């Protein structure tokens, strides 16, 4: 299955780079402040899924935003 | 206060889903990962992923894919 | 019912009480860098899926993938 | 190490115990069943807010919540 496996790999590079290269994302991450972060996550997740929609693209975005939020506080 | 962030993530997430989700559904489909050899495909994908560098977005994308691949097997794990 | 969260916190706290300290030191004796963190991850996963693959081990591995990445970023560089 | 190593064996076998413990917790399994896929997300967010109501935070809670969340997903993905 190595045919599709390296196509799966190249898609994950492209998705990973688009998130790290998304300036709207990067600016939004900075706009938040580590005075109270986990709350930020629970309110942002609820506003995001308020329209009831659910998919893998929203999960990855939310996970990237959340984890970058964690890295910031860690450094 | 913090509303424009949630709906900007949903906007960003939907764009990702619109142009990759169809791609991923078939590749995993062609791959036919079994309840058995799924970790082998995962190991080869991760190695091919971290060859050109390791940024947080690739880490996030890999962990997410690990979870989706696991969800795929438990559904289509017949073979 | 609203105690589900309270009971999850209790269950989660029992896990953290007896594994977290153990995990913090093992990771430190691993001395993972950004270069060899994934190799260690692949070896850990292989021996983990050696005795079978259940959802809890899948969840524990995905959770460990993220904690190891956070460890590398913080204590990397052969700390 | 570099590809092998002692500690990899200690961490893996430690990951065995936590995973098997989660699948072997009958109160956790009953809590999954007690939920209803009438509104799935809302169940998760009310549980997450109840879980972190005491203001405490740790990795054990992360794994518990992640296991609960995913099992909740599996149920919905194969049950209605
Ligand atoms: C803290 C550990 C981080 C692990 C990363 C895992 C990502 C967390 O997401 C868990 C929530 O699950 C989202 C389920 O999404 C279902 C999407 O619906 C599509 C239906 O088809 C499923 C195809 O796999």
């Amino acid at each position: 299955g190595d045919a599709s496996t390296k196509k799966l790999s190249e898609s994950l590079k492209r998705i990973g780079d688009e998130l790290d290269s998304n300036m709207e994302l990067q600016r939004m991450i900075a706009a938040v402040d580590t005075d109270s972060p986990r709350e930020v996550f629970f309110r942002v997740a609820a506003d995001m899924f308020s329209d009831g929609n659910f998919n893998w693209g929203r999960v990855v975005a939310l996970f990237y935003f959340a984890s970058k939020l964690v890295l910031k506080a860690l450094s | 206060t913090m509303g424009q962030v949630g709906r900007q993530l949903a906007i960003i997430g939907d764009d990702i889903n619109r142009r990759y989700d169809s791609e991923f559904q078939t590749m995993l489909q062609h791959l036919q990962p079994t309840a058995e050899n799924a970790y082998e495909y995962f190991t080869k994908i991760a190695t091919s992923l971290f060859e050109s560098g390791i940024n947080w977005g690739r880490v996030v994308a890999l962990l997410g894919f690990g979870y989706r691949l696991a969800l795929h097997v438990y559904q289509h794990g017949g073979s």
